[PDB]
RNA sequence: UGGGAGAGGGUGGUGGAAUUCCCGGAGUAGCGGUGAAAUGCGCAGAUACCGGGAGGAACGCCGAUGGCGAAGGCAGCCACCUGGUCCACCCGUGACGCUGAGGCGCGAAAGCGUGGGGAGCAAACCGGAUUAGAUACCCGGGUAGUCCACGCCCUAAACGAUGCGCGCUAGGUCUCUGGGUCUCCUGGGGGCCGAAGCUAACGCGUUAAGCGCGCCGCCUGGGGAGUACGGCCGCAAGGC
């Protein structure tokens, strides 16, 4: 049981997949559209980010989490709307940082994306 | 709010001078445009190219997460 | 360089020979040489344990100095550097300070006229030994010991070399030039540098003389014999293998690992080589 | 580079008078000098197309004053290539 | 003979005889690099904007010099050599370039 | 002689971001992917998260209707070697110039030889979809290749579809880089709009497609055909 961590939304333009983790880094539990109960192109949605940052924290509030930071990765279409519900959810988020990993010109990208 | 106004003279070559040039990065470390940084060709080649440097020596830094 | 020639003869047409160009001496040290016993492939019950062999050029071998932390401190010029017949590596003559001579194998880029010296507080330049664990992560390195005072183990073929990868405890990790990952003990020798004489692996034999000068007869395959003499034999007329591809042995020889698999030195070995 | 201390004791060396520059003798001499380092530059850097074009500017560039000279006075051009070795 | 300013990072955990002793090692191959130093400043520790060695501090020195033109690479690598230097720089040195 | 700007070229170093894989940790039921899906991956513990490591490739912001080069083309940073070019001074030479059939060199990508290297990407190829079908488009895989060194190939919408040099014929605005007496003037570049004039028109217009001289290359209806034959080049592909 753990007081204070982290939660990480992975927002892409296919899916939302919230982690809440402990303060080291470790996540503590997990959730997403699929865990929600949708399959498909609807996990993309915002209404699929909501239910999955909310079965999140609310998995995470019975090991006691209490306040959180929130990391942002992904310019998905689920991502403003998991923070909404990440601070509706009863938790405190201390902060909200966007950590979107690019590339400062690296690989090549597959070509749907050129 | 142009950033070369808000400083006195000061060196474009000089990129040990940290407190000067993190002025000219973004809130996300970015080199700040000719727009927001006011100056001209010229100069902004010399600032980006020591921004550069410093970010080398460990001074400035090469990226930094945003906060809200 | 390797060296070409015209097509004079249906042989010289492909044969390259080496160029030796770094070579400066062209007689051995007599001290160091001493006969070698050629074997034929038969070992002491006058029996061939290695199919093959013989008839090659006669040799004398030199005395090569594999140990080197047996003169610390002592530095030496290089005198010459000579062919070596026993090896793929040149070799090169040492004057210690001294006065005493040894030869070492060649690494790239050693001049003569120019200075080394083992022990651990030598630079870290070409053709220095020094113990594994006083040379800088990152540097290539050749004559490498496997256990400290055993003597030069690995990387030691022309133009081969192992890479310091980082350290752990008593022992550093090294690529080796198969690419496994080793861990060798860090009081182990290596000298840096890769081996020289790196073209040799473009040298074109060129006709089927110049392996019988190398002392290596005619190999014979399965599938020209018989069944009394090996698992491909006969069969009337061309015949495929007809079952795995197998040794004269029987042993199965595509793909079949053979590596003890209780070895003590598991332990040590990270990762096995590559492709 | 060229050191411009070396510059003038060629620029001096092959001077017509006292404060000649840029006659035809001074001319070639310079180019003389930038060829043979652009020469050498490129015996390493075999790869340095870019510069190997300037080098064939420069070296039509001596050869057309090497011709105006020879031109004008024979004595004066075959005793310049022959104090700079060049005619091969 | 050219002007240039060597800037060196080193190990942020020595202590001062280890530093000391950096500096001798130092010293000594900018001197038989033919360098001589003119100008030169020790600011010491100083947090960087990144980790280096995975380390979020560095010792900064730094040395205006005059050094033979072909001999300023290969300082650089022998500079580099050490376990405790974390980067070397050394750039060919120029007139500020002011505004304002 | 003194100055300048610049991804001009070559060599050597060297930094951080990301991807991939491996190792450790923590964690569970899905992840991924599309128009929607499926293949695929995942309870043999994937996805997402933390720390460590390996490796190759490309250098985000600056960045531009920007700059440099004869063209192809050139972009993290550092040093070395080296070309082009512009300005100012009006110091030197005294028409030493222009173009240029042949020749010689350079010449994107793909391709080729030998040896490296191989993370991402990806012809060929496998499979999933889409579809009437789908040897495609889209999705999951994937080998050459992409990368390096050395030697070849010698093409192109290699384009401004505009050969080079010189002289002459209004200006307006933006811009890059010099020098000024720095309001403004004067060079050298890059754009737009336009006087005269051109032009079939579209459009060009001191960066001419205007008015003129010099030299070079090229065209002479469409197809057949950049084919055949011959010759020369190439390892081949193929090129002229
Ligand atoms: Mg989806
Ligand atoms: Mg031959
Ligand atoms: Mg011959
Ligand atoms: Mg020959
Ligand atoms: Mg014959
Ligand atoms: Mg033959
Ligand atoms: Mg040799
Ligand atoms: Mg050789
Ligand atoms: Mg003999
Ligand atoms: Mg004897
Ligand atoms: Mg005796
Ligand atoms: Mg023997
Ligand atoms: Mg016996
Ligand atoms: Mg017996
Ligand atoms: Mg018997
Ligand atoms: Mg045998
Ligand atoms: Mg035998
Ligand atoms: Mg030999
Ligand atoms: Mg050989
Ligand atoms: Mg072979
Ligand atoms: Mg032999
Ligand atoms: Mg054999
Ligand atoms: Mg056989
Ligand atoms: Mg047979
Ligand atoms: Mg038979
Ligand atoms: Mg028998
Ligand atoms: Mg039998
Ligand atoms: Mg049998
Ligand atoms: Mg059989
Ligand atoms: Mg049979
Ligand atoms: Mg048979
Ligand atoms: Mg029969
Ligand atoms: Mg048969
Ligand atoms: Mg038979
Ligand atoms: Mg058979
Ligand atoms: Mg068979
Ligand atoms: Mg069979
Ligand atoms: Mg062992
Ligand atoms: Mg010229
Ligand atoms: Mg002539
Ligand atoms: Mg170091
Ligand atoms: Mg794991
Ligand atoms: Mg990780
Ligand atoms: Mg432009
Ligand atoms: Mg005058
Ligand atoms: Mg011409
Ligand atoms: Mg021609
Ligand atoms: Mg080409
Ligand atoms: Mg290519
Ligand atoms: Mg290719
Ligand atoms: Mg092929
Ligand atoms: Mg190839
Ligand atoms: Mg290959
Ligand atoms: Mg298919
Ligand atoms: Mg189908
Ligand atoms: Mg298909
Ligand atoms: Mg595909
Ligand atoms: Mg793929
Ligand atoms: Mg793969
Ligand atoms: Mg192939
Ligand atoms: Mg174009
Ligand atoms: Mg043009
Ligand atoms: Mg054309
Ligand atoms: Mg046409
Ligand atoms: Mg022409
Ligand atoms: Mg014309
Ligand atoms: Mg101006
Ligand atoms: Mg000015
Ligand atoms: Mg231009
Ligand atoms: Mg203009
Ligand atoms: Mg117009
Ligand atoms: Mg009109
Ligand atoms: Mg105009
Ligand atoms: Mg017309
Ligand atoms: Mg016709
Ligand atoms: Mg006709
Ligand atoms: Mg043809
Ligand atoms: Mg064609
Ligand atoms: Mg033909
Ligand atoms: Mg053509």
């Amino acid at each position: 049981q753990v007081a204070s961590g982290r939660a990480y939304i992975h927002a892409s333009y296919n899916n939302t997949i919230v982690t809440i983790t402990d303060p080291d880094g470790n996540p503590i539990t997990w959730s997403s559209g699929g865990v929600i109960g949708y399959k498909g192109s609807r996990k993309g949605t915002p209404y699929a980010a909501q239910l999955a940052a909310l079965d999140a924290a609310k998995k995470a509030m019975a090991y006691g989490m209490q306040s959180v930071d929130v990391i942002v990765r992904g310019t998905g279409a689920g991502r403003e709307q998991a923070i909404r519900a990440l601070q509706a959810s009863g938790l405190q988020v201390k902060s909200i940082v966007d950590d979107t990993p690019v590339p400062h010109n690296g690989c090549r990208p597959k070509k749907k994306f050129r | 709010a142009k950033v070369k106004a808000t400083l006195g003279e000061f060196d474009l070559r000089d990129y040990r001078n940290v407190e000067v040039l993190k002025r000219f990065l973004s809130e996300t470390g970015k080199i700040l445009p000719r727009r927001r940084t006011g100056l001209s060709a010229k100069e902004q080649r010399i600032l980006a190219k020591t921004i550069k440097r410093a970010r080398i020596l460990g001074l400035l830094p090469f990226t930094e997460k945003l906060v809200r | 360089a390797v060296k070409k020639f015209k097509p004079y003869t249906p042989s010289r047409r492909f044969m390259t020979v080496a160029d030796f160009s770094e070579i400066t001496k062209t007689e051995p040290e007599k001290s160091l040489v001493k006969p070698l016993k050629k074997t034929g492939g038969r070992n002491n019950q006058g029996r061939i344990t290695v199919r093959f062999r013989g008839g090659g050029h006669k040799r004398l071998y030199r005395i090569i100095d594999f140990k080197r932390w047996d003169k610390v401190g002592i530095p030496a010029k290089v005198a010459a550097i000579e062919y070596d017949p026993n090896r793929s590596a040149r070799i090169a003559l040492l004057h210690y300070v001294d006065g005493e001579k040894r030869y070492i194998i060649a690494p790239d880029g050693l001049q003569v006229g120019q200075q080394v010296v083992a022990g651990p507080d030598a630079p870290i330049q070409v053709g220095n030994a020094l113990p594994l664990r006083f040379i800088p992560v990152g540097t290539v390195v050749h004559a490498v010991e496997l256990e400290p005072k055993k003597g030069a183990k690995l990387a030691r073929a022309a133009g081969t070399s192992a890479q310091i990868q980082g350290r752990e405890g008593d022992y550093v990790i090294l690529r080796l030039p198969s690419g496994e990952l080793r861990k060798v003990h860090g009081e182990c020798y290596a000298t840096v540098g890769a081996v020289g004489n790196a073209d040799h692996k473009n040298i074109v034999l060129g006709k089927a003389g110049r392996s019988r000068w190398l002392g290596r007869r005619p190999h014979v395959r399965g599938a020209a014999m018989n069944p009394v003499d090996h698992p491909h034999g006969g069969g009337e007329g061309r015949a495929p293998r007809g079952r795995p591809p197998a040794s004269p042995w029987g042993w199965q020889t595509k793909g079949l690992k053979t590596r003890k698999r209780r070895k003590p030195s598991s332990r040590f070995i990270i990762a096995r080589r590559k492709k | 580079p060229i050191t411009k201390e070396e510059k003038q004791k060629v620029i001096q060396e092959f001077a017509r008078f006292p404060g000649d520059t840029g006659s035809t003798e001074v001319q070639v001499a310079l180019l003389t000098l930038r060829i043979n380092r652009l020469s050498e530059h490129l015996k390493v850097h075999k790869k340095d197309h870019h510069s190997h074009r300037g080098l064939l500017m420069m070296v039509g560039q001596r050869r057309r004053l090497l011709r105006y000279l020879q031109r004008e006075d024979p004595e004066r051009y075959r005793a310049l290539i022959e104090k700079l070795g060049i005619r091969g | 003979m050219r002007r240039y300013e060597v800037n060196i990072v080193l190990n942020p955990n020595l202590d001062q005889s280890q530093l000391a002793l950096e500096k001798e090692i130092i010293q000594r191959a900018l001197e038989n690099y033919g360098a001589r130093v003119e100008k030169v400043e020790e600011l010491g520790l100083r947090r960087l904007a990144y980790p280096i060695a995975k380390d979020p501090q560095g010792y900064f020195l730094w040395y205006q010099v005059e050094m033979p033109e072909d001999r300023v690479n290969d300082l650089a690598r022998e500079l580099r050599i050490r376990d405790n230097v974390r980067r070397v720089m050394v750039v060919k040195s120029q007139e500020p370039f002011l505004a304002n």
